[PDB]
């Protein structure tokens, strides 16, 4: 769940188009969706003692409908935006200008600036609750834990940036 | 990852038949095995790969008492694959017994596929309840698979038999086959021969030609079924990925079918979202209401009016679901399929868990009931007195299957926090 | 365009004015106006045709000066928190997602999304902004969607006035069917007709002032094909409604305002009682029957 | 809002049949339900929407006996809607008897549509008085209606059967139907068969084929009835905006119609305005003086001449109208209906009070009276002595219009702020 440099080869009339830190930005953004492939496939190998069929409905579905949120309305939008945008630009200097304003908007959309203490920080304590249904195979003591920090969640999603509309109906 | 199916039965081997071909069709290949040189895509979701341009398809195929078997023989879509697998009564305790005794190499040839298959994901039965072989055949099978791969996945493709009415000991195969289908199977897709008529019924006026348009329906489904593994996605791109969401509980795993043309001889995602949700359009045939629902969009893509649909079909209130969980209809969306001609370049696909099939098989178990105390409807061959003499394992099968209906309307309360 | 095809041709102007040694005002004046006529005859090409002015008129009377009256009765059903105080926090989004929400249910789910709401008690605020094409509309300035937004408001007020007539009107629904009652509880003189005449034939004049009006604007753009002259029109449109719908401040429109008080009141009372009995309800009500009679009086007292 | 539109009897489902496929004609649809592709207007006024641009009209047909219904049954107008709604001696008791055992399952039926419903203002009943197995079963479901939707507004187009004359029991059939009228409806639209037999041979000469061009007109003041609500226009877009100044107390609710062609085989609103004032151009035949009009014009629009024509009806001085009273004939324009051909572009529609039609019901008290004394013309069947053995609520019934009579010549006095 941390760790993991790769690096890939450019040849250097590209590398002297492409930054360096777009690298690292493409790195910070691989590891946003190694967390939710991780807690997908956490919750995908599991195949009294039917509570736990309760603490799975409730859950599965919970980061489904977030991968369904991150992925698709910020990473494939913007994606098949952007190859829309790069086919109309015309000028050297317009490319990089629109490769830019591409990385800060899908670095905005996806939080990885600004308000990380506020907001992640909801999103970091309930992949824990991935470990410990995993873990098990007590009980009523990551309900104590979900329902608190869901409302916790929620009570902070109540406010307008204004695209946080998007995701709040769960 | 990869899947061999698994075909028996008269019904079941015109699927399997039916379905390659229609593969045969999507991918740029030939019908007798070499790919195109005109041609992206995969074409490696279910083939093993010889040399010649050839995908191998990874099926298996099975026969008792063949007689349709032999005229899918002579094609030329038995050159695409046949390892060399063919290998040789109408009630569920003949199928069982003269399974009983070849069991070993049938698994034999199972074996090899299996040693040569590097990857593996699950194993897809093409079946076929009160197909007569089939049944008890397949059952037993399915035992044999189960007790030899705790490891591995396993879905049916099978049919419910009802056709409005001649078959007597239909509710009795039905009801051990299905007693198999609930405690040795992962994962049921069921379909209605009677909703299938009623559509073929709609769309044409035929009654007599119904079995080939029956197939029509049935690839386009069961190609949606798997587009989203044969062309790359991005999630559900393996069965267990597409499964998880669908099975909330081990004993609520039989799944829904839709297909949104009802003739087959710009209209937005909402809309057939919106009509997928109506019964007139689903295949399959108190208030009931849907456990969880995936529906599958391929065709033309709009990339902001996926969300605004969303919006749409939660303030529309067509459909609420169970009570006690967070259960939603959920989107997934699919390149349409190349190197085919198609109408209705939009088409879309639901799986889902409903409680309404408890009233078909309630139906079977109070049919079962009847001709069980009527006492004239067991025919009475030496097949079910070697099986059992007393005949108290289909009095069993009964009881289980009792359970599960009250195990299905009690998730069917707003309270199924308690057991039972 | 045809401007900069004839512009040597009026450089030339200018340059034999230049050339003659006497100049005169009057030559002068028939150079500029020549000039004018052409400039002005292009905007007016422009904007009937490519921006749809024609099109787009109609449209701001529907849902501005409210046109449509489908949409603005059922959003003020659905919206009974304009009713209470605003914290002018939460509720200013609020009635927009509501709005939007509404729409969504029948007639014009996804067409025009442009149009916006806004907050100028609750049933005080509740404006309106809308966006048009700017660099394609330069008549439409922001004196114009005021003016407009004042008529906006009172358009609102006579809506509301007449759902409350008929909804208090449940007597019919529930109260004189399968029942009877007895009376001199049960009538109160049954002035709810007779209030409910009062706001429903202003609701008549304003509906001939309305459609006369936006049918003489929409016969004047077609005559008139120099933009100079379509200013004078809008100007004249929107004060010939300013007087006709009375929102001038007058003796009458004191008048007005006290019967649209009177009335409010008087429909808070029986929306409020219940099962019908005096409940102190009398003194209110003999209050109401004189203010009512007194008020009346005024508006005959301007009659020649 | 949404009205869902409930038709009984012979003559009242062919009413509904008739309104049904005339507002099939108005909106650009098929008669199939497909929505056209050459088409503003609203098509969702009674409408469920399906997605194959099909609105499903809400509409519930009924049926007791049936002989035309299966004349209705094959037509390509029951493709439209028709949502399997079809479920089966001439006098009231006979309707009313046999409601009675089966008014459960109509009215799951219409609790069906009901939750299917969002949206709901109104339920119109399509009646005939003295019809046989309309009359009592009509009255009867009426009661239920109000016993369970105390929310909900009841609107009934029915027939006053007067042909001049044999059927002896049908003062009896309308004095309970009319007990029921009054204080079981909210809203009644009456019309009178000698009245449109006279307009009928007004336009032509004939005698034998009266029904169908009955059926013209009907659909005419019907449309013209819901063109406000079905095209956008500003007020009376909902019933109850129509029906408030119609009814200044709930014993006066019985309205009037208008048509302003006689023979349908610039003229400014004036002109059909003051002869909609005319009781030969009104289709429903000491002073009478109209309590409440409402007029209702589509066609040609003369932005100014609206008001000159209204000091102009004013100073004419036709009709002076109740003394105690602050009671106006009231002016409504819509625009003229698309998507259909038209003669007369045109068109006029009145609504009013008047107490003419109390003569009509004393001329059915009288005759009841007399038939009742002379006591050979309630055909003593079995329905009428397990309905009533003593036969005093016919009696009261009686009572109870001739109350409303009083209550009627009491309105017509300028003195009616007194009770009674």
């Amino acid at each position: 769940l941390d760790g993991l440099t790769l690096s890939y080869k450019v040849p250097w009339p590209v590398d002297i188009v492409i930054s360096l830190e777009c690298q690292k930005i493409y790195n910070q953004v691989f590891l946003l969706l190694l967390q939710i492939k991780w807690a997908k496939y956490s919750l995908d190998v599991l195949l009294q003692i039917h509570r736990m069929f309760l603490l799975r409905v409730k859950l599965m579905h919970f980061v489904n409908s977030l991968h369904n949120y991150i992925m698709t309305r910020i990473l494939h939008s913007t994606g098949l935006e952007f190859q829309h945008q790069v086919e109309e630009a015309k000028d050297l200097d317009q490319l990089i200008k629109i490769h830019y304003r591409y990385l800060s908007t899908i670095h905005d959309r996806c939080l990885l600036r600004e308000k990380v203490s506020f907001v992640k920080e909801a999103i970091m304590k309930v992949l824990n609750l991935a470990l410990m249904f995993a873990d098990g195979w007590s009980i009523e003591k990551m309900e104590s834990d979900f329902k608190n920090c869901h409302m916790f969640l929620v009570t902070i999603l109540n406010k307008a940036f204004p695209h946080l509309e998007s995701l709040a109906l769960s | 990852r990869e899947i061999i199916t698994l075909q028996l039965g008269q019904c079941g081997n015109q699927i399997g038949f039916e379905f390659w071909k229609q593969l045969c069709a999507e991918h740029g290949i030939s019908p007798e095995g070499i790919v195109e040189e005109f041609a992206t895509d995969r074409k490696d979701v279910f083939f093993y790969q010889a040399d010649d341009e050839h995908y191998i398809p990874r099926a298996v195929l099975l026969d008792l008492e063949p007689r349709v078997i032999h005229s899918i023989l002579n094609s030329p879509y038995a050159k695409l694959y046949n390892p060399e697998n063919i290998y040789l009564g109408n009630n569920w305790a003949s199928g069982f017994s003269q399974g009983e005794k070849i069991h070993e190499d049938i698994f034999d040839i199972i074996d090899r596929e299996a040693d040569g298959s590097d990857s593996l994901e699950g194993f897809v039965l093409c079946h076929s309840i009160a197909g007569g072989t089939g049944s008890g055949l397949g059952s037993y099978l399915l035992e044999r698979l189960n007790d030899r791969y705790p490891k591995k996945l396993v879905q049916t493709y099978s049919v419910f038999p009802n056709q409005d009415e001649d078959v007597v000991v239909q509710p009795y195969n039905s009801l051990l086959t299905l007693k198999r289908l609930t405690q040795n199977a992962d994962c049921v897709v069921v379909l209605d021969n009677t909703a299938l008529n009623r559509i073929a019924t709609d769309r044409l006026h035929i009654q007599n030609p119904s079995f080939s348009q029956i197939n029509q329906l049935v690839s386009t489904i069961m190609s949606a079924s798997t587009t989203t593994l044969r062309y790359p996605g991005y999630m559900n791109n393996d069965l267990i990925g597409l499964i998880a969401s669908l099975i909330p509980t081990p004993r609520l795993h039989f799944l829904m079918t839709g297909y949104t043309p009802l003739t087959t001889d710009k209209t937005t995602v909402l809309d057939v979202m919106r009509r997928l949700l109506q019964p007139k359009n689903v295949m399959v045939s108190t208030n009931h209401c849907y456990i969880a629902i995936l529906n599958i969009i391929q065709g033309e893509v709009d990339p902001t009016q996926v969300h605004k649909s969303l919006q749409r079909i939660r303030e529309r209130k067509l459909a609420n679901f169970i009570p006690w969980g967070p259960a939603s209809i959920q989107v997934a969306l699919s390149r349409k399929s190349p190197y085919l001609p198609s109408a209705h370049r939009v088409s879309g696909l639901m799986m889902a868990n409903h409680t309404s099939i408890s009233s078909l098989f309630e139906r079977t178990c109070r049919q079962y009931d009847k001709l069980r105390k009527r006492e004239a409807f067991l025919e009475q061959f030496r097949k079910e007195d070697m099986f059992k003499d007393n005949f108290d394992e289909m009095d069993t099968s009964r009881e289980i299957v009792q359970q599960l209906i009250d195990e299905y309307h009690a998730a069917t309360r707003p309270d199924y926090i308690s057991w039972g | 365009s045809i401007l900069k095809n004839q512009e040597d041709t009026f450089a030339a102007e200018l340059h034999r004015l230049k050339q003659q040694p006497l100049f005169s005002l009057v030559d002068f004046e028939q150079v500029v106006d020549r000039i004018r006529s052409t400039v002005a005859e292009h905007l007016w090409k422009l904007m009937v045709e490519e921006s749809d002015l024609l099109g787009q008129l109609k449209i701001i009377k529907d849902f501005y000066l409210l046109g449509r009256g489908e949409l603005f009765q059922a959003f003020i059903d659905t919206a009974q928190h304009m009713l209470k105080t605003p914290p002018t926090a939460v509720t200013e989004h609020d009635v927009n997602v509501a709005f939007q929400q509404s729409a969504h249910k029948v007639l014009l789910d996804d067409d025009n999304l442009l149009p916006l709401l806004h907050l100028t008690s609750g049933w005080a605020a509740l404006g309106l902004s809308y966006k048009v094409q700017w660099p394609l509309h330069i008549l439409f300035t922001p004196a114009v969607l005021e003016k407009y937004n004042v008529v906006f408001k009172y358009l609102l007020s006579v809506r509301r006035v007449q759902a409350e007539l008929q909804h208090c009107w449940a007597l019919q629904m529930q109260r004189k069917h399968l029942k009877s009652n007895q009376t001199d509880a049960i009538k109160w003189r049954l002035r709810n007709h007779m209030a409910f005449l009062v706001d429903n034939l202003q609701y008549y004049l304003q509906v001939d002032v309305l459609e006369s009006q936006f049918s003489q604007l929409l016969h004047q753009i077609n005559s008139t094909r120099d933009f100079e002259s379509i200013r004078l029109a809008h100007d004249h449109f929107l004060s010939n409604l300013l007087a006709q719908s009375f929102i001038l401040l007058k003796p009458v429109f004191h008048c007005l305002n006290e019967i649209l008080d009177l009335c409010h009141s008087f429909c808070s009372l029986v929306s409020q009682n219940l099962g019908p009995l005096d409940e102190r309800g009398a003194a209110q009500l003999s209050i109401l029957v004189k203010g009512f009679s007194r008020q009346s009086s005024l508006l005959f007292k301007i009659l020649s």
